[PDB]
């Protein structure tokens, strides 16, 4: 349900 | 939020978002209380009868936000924990008394028009606004209805209630570090808190210096907006003593 | 220092649309 956060936070 | 409105743009800036890495969910709110401190609901971390034990490098914080699912780029922004402290006498076996806990960030967080700190109370700002009547102010992104999501941050104004009426609406133990807000059933208005709001602020503006306070943590209730129950909150203020302890202590 | 204050609305003298229900319960 969530858009995908820009990877650097991941 | 139940019953509640969509927020205005830039309304509660220090509105915060806790999001569990993978899989990628909200978790609950909190809010901004400088640009290195989230105060949240001890329960948003530790929670064993749920089995529910988050660590530092499980969690993320999102700030600026609006929208509950999108990616606001250029507005949110997100960041990782250091440290998590949770208050040391949280009651998670019973009623959840003192459910605070502090989050510090990894790196300053800059403020913008979407993102500024709410202020923590003193005594005297407290013991003015706390009182029977008043009102103030829930937001979140948690569920719409008791048994759904919504769109956009939501926002409800609610009146802090009588202690005896809060104690004689429930079978659990109620503390001076909790207080209660709702309508009654006889007010004809209703609104409320609900799963996902957990942790999020209560704030009120405060007439004296048009401040705003925030006096409440989003703790517990027993179901959502139903007629004769009541919203509980943590007492800010009650544990501002530990909260200035740890940031004393830790930065 | 500035906690409180909002920059779209306190800071720039814009009231949001339901803060004056709080003000007019605290009596
Ligand atoms: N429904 C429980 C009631 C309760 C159980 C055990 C101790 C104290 C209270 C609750 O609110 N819980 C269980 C533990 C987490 C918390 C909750 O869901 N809080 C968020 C919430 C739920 C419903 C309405 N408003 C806020
Ligand atoms: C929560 O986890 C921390 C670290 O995993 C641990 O020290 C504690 O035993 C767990 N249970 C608690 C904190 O009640
Ligand atoms: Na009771
Ligand atoms: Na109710």
């Amino acid at each position: 349900d969530f858009e995908e956060i820009p990877e650097e936070y991941l | 939020i139940v019953e509640g409105s969509d927020a205005e743009i830039g309304m509660s800036p220090w509105q915060v978002m806790l999001f569990r890495k993978s899989p990628q969910e909200l978790l609950c709110g909190a809010s901004l209380i400088s640009d290195r401190w989230v105060l949240t609901a001890a329960h948003c971390l530790l929670y064993p009868p749920w089995d529910k034990n988050f660590t530092e490098n499980d969690l993320l914080v999102r700030i600026g936000k609006h929208s509950r699912t999108r990616y606001e780029r250029n507005i949110e922004k997100i960041s990782m924990l250091e440290k998590i402290y949770i208050h040391p006498r949280y009651n998670w076996r019973e009623n959840l008394d003192r459910d605070i806990a502090l989050m510090k960030l990894k790196k300053p967080v800059a403020f913008s028009d979407y993102i500024h700190p709410v202020c923590l109370p003193d005594r005297e700002t407290a013991a003015s606004l706390l009182q029977a009547g008043y009102k103030g102010r829930v937001t979140g992104w948690g569920n719409l209805k008791e048994t759904g999501q919504p769109s956009v941050l939501q926002v409800v104004n609610l009146p802090i209630v009588e202690r005896p009426v809060c104690k004689d609406s429930t079978r659990i133990r109620i503390t001076d570090n909790m207080f209660c807000a709702g309508y009654k059933p006889d007010e004809g208005k209703r609104g409320d808190a609900c799963e996902g709001d957990s942790g999020g602020p209560f704030v009120m503006k405060s007439p004296f210096n048009n401040r705003w306070y925030q006096m409440g943590i989003v703790s517990w209730g027993e179901g959502c907006d139903r007629d004769g129950k009541y919203g509980f909150y943590t007492h800010v203020f009650r544990l501002k003593k530990w909260i200035q302890k740890v940031i004393d202590q830790f930065g | 220092a500035d906690c409180g204050l909002r920059p779209l609305f306190e800071k720039k003298s814009l009231e949001d649309k339901t803060e004056r229900e709080l003000l007019e319960s605290y009596i």
